[PDB]
RNA sequence: CGAUGGCCUCCGUUGCCCUCAGCCGAUCGAAAGGGAGUCGGGUUCAGAUCCCCGAAUCCGGAGUGGCGGAGAUGGGCGCCGCGAGGCGUCCAGUGCGGUAACGCGACCGAUCCCGGAGAAGCCGGCGGGAGCCCCGGGGAGAGUUCUCUUUUCUUUGUGAAGGGCAGGGCGCCCUGGAAUGGGUUCGCCCCGAGAGAGGGGCCCGUGCCUUGGAAAGCGUCGCGGUUCCGGCGGCGUCCGGUGAGCUCUCGCUGGCCCUUGAAAAUCCGGGGGAGAGGGUGUAAAUCUCGCGCCGGGCCGUACCCAUAUCCGCAGCAGGUCUCCAAGGUGAACAGCCUCUGGCAUGUUGGAACAAUGUAGGUAAGGGAAGUCGGCAAGCCGGAUCCGUAACUUCGGGAUAAGGAUUGGCUCUAAGGGCUGGCAGCCGACUUAGAACUGGUGCGGACCAGGGGAAUCCG
């Protein structure tokens, strides 16, 4: 697993051809975006909430999204 | 305090092997375990590694020597005589 | 700092085999604070009776498990152990239910 | 040199010539030696590091290399343009930083040569880190409640692989030059061949945080499928402290040797500098950097592993190599009792309680008179405080011999850490002394040396 700490490289890895699916985990105080690539699983952690759901529509349309309920 | 009155390093042997044998090995054990002065670096760190190996703790130089002492009388006389032969041969 | 706990003996009182009275004075005699069971150790700990809802309030550290232990002692004393059982609905709460 | 294929470009495939050069000897020999790389959760009637789910990782391969990044893009001159910036000539460019230890994401290079790792005994002491045990609390669920008990018991977490930080070690570096010698260990040991004192660097970081990761696991309470369900829900998985404690592991240091305590496969670094790239760009050769693509064939895998799956003719009191190891007492992995786990008394039961047995005990008075012979049994036995002879190879004899004490309960005194001659706050077992007290009993079970004087032999 690899943690992504700045905002934009997460989208950069998300738009790679290798990427399979992104799953959204919504626990208290954190929001985790997990993108599954061939080699690693990249996790981006957002502390607040508003960045999270204004990014939720910024993922590429062709990439599968799964909300963990 | 003085723990033993006339037995030294061979006090570890208890009452075995005989007094004459024990006092014969006493001097050899003392010499073997003694630390000598390294003629190279001047430190007192010339300790015996094995039979005839004398290694310097800090100088990191090892020398071939006697089995129980760093030097041997035969060796020192031989060295002196050979030096004399060397100087006399070429004058 | 406030500590607040509740006891719900509603099922057995509506059934009609025990009443909340003996429960309440059992508490205000046998609650001991710093090991002294007299007069609740002063007004440091307060007891209140609602409709089959026994409320205990305090500020000195208190034990929800203390409360459970006392109600189990009551059940044994008045012979309800094989009928009733004390469980926890949520935090700061206990309630008595059947088997 | 000769021929072929692919846009015959550039390379591959050969066939011949030139040139280059050791083998320690074919080959076999370890399911405990060396040997890259997989962990967690779930699942069966019987299989799981192998199946499923999820996270990884090693090795090998690839015409066009799939891609980024590095090699890399600067300076001079004549210019244009107010400048910004843009033209035309030359020149460089196989990386950069730190005084140094060394650091940075890569940072060309052959035959050859050097070195390292693999690759090392036994014992002692100490320190660090885990697991376990222990103490004080918060929860959740159980047990007792004739009286008492804020009570007793169970449970209360995070993998591999990355990143960061503690914490350990350094025989690593820079400044400076020390006697009134200093630093320092349980012990040692260290220093003008550079100590103390400052400031750095490196290695291991199995610990903590984070990504994994709460989504899963577990403990409880409640609803479902009336079932065939990785069913669905609520809550919780918390805060601390100590220890010459035990086990494992890492590290430092010392002792012993007429004992010095493996080899090879495999891998890596360095010295050299034969070669290759391009003429200023669409830069090239080349990359042990990041990501991406493909594959990993063959054999074993069930179970027993022992008072019933092995060998003794057998379900034979024999024999047969290992890892894990709780609480109390206690020096103790001793003996005795208990918890997790296991078992049904060892190839039969019932009723009687004669003799003689086998295995345990106790005996008045005497105390070896028994017997070949104190055979057997019995006495002593731990610990603390006194005391300890002849002889001696001077080390021993020695726990010599011989004495006194030992319970319970209530106290006193001494022995430490952290924070701000003092004050406050925490604390772990010890040692000594005293009083009181019991039908003189106190190493109360268990554990647990009888002694002395001599002779012979070794
Ligand atoms: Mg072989
Ligand atoms: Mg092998
Ligand atoms: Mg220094
Ligand atoms: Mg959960
Ligand atoms: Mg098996
Ligand atoms: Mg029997
Ligand atoms: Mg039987
Ligand atoms: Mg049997
Ligand atoms: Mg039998
Ligand atoms: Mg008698
Ligand atoms: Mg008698
Ligand atoms: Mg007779
Ligand atoms: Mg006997
Ligand atoms: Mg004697
Ligand atoms: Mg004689
Ligand atoms: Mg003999
Ligand atoms: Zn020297």
């Amino acid at each position: 697993p690899r943690k992504i700490e700045e905002i934009k490289d997460f989208l950069l890895t998300a738009r790679r051809k290798d990427a399979k699916s992104v799953k959204i985990k919504k626990n208290k105080d954190n929001v985790k975006f997990k993108v599954r690539c061939s080699r690693y699983l990249y996790t981006l952690v957002i502390t607040d909430k508003e960045k999270a759901e204004k990014l939720k529509q910024s993922l590429p349309p062709g990439l599968a999204v799964k909300e963990l309920k | 305090a003085k723990r033993t009155k006339k037995v030294g390093i061979v006090g570890k042997y208890g009452t075995r092997y005989g007094a004459s044998l024990r006092k014969m090995v006493k001097k050899i054990e003392i010499s073997q375990h003694a630390k000598y002065t390294c003629s190279f670096c001047g430190k007192t760190k010339m300790k015996r590694r094995a039979v005839g190996i004398w290694h310097c703790g800090s100088c990191m130089k090892t020398v071939a020597g006697g089995a129980w002492t760093y030097n041997t009388t035969s060796a020192v006389t031989v060295k002196s005589a050979i030096r004399r032969l060397k100087e006399l041969k070429d004058q | 700092q406030l500590l607040k706990f509740t006891l719900d003996c509603t099922h057995p009182v509506e059934d009609g085999i025990m009443d909340a009275a003996n429960f309440e004075q059992f508490l205000q005699e046998r609650i001991k604070v710093n090991g002294k069971a007299g007069n609740l150790g002063g007004g440091v700990v307060s007891l209140e009776r609602s409709k089959s809802k026994i409320t205990v309030t305090s500020e000195v550290p208190f034990s929800k498990r203390y409360l459970k232990y006392l109600t189990k002692k009551y059940l044994k004393k008045n012979n309800l152990r094989d009928w009733l059982r004390v469980v926890a609905n949520t935090k700061e709460s206990y309630e008595l239910r059947y088997f």
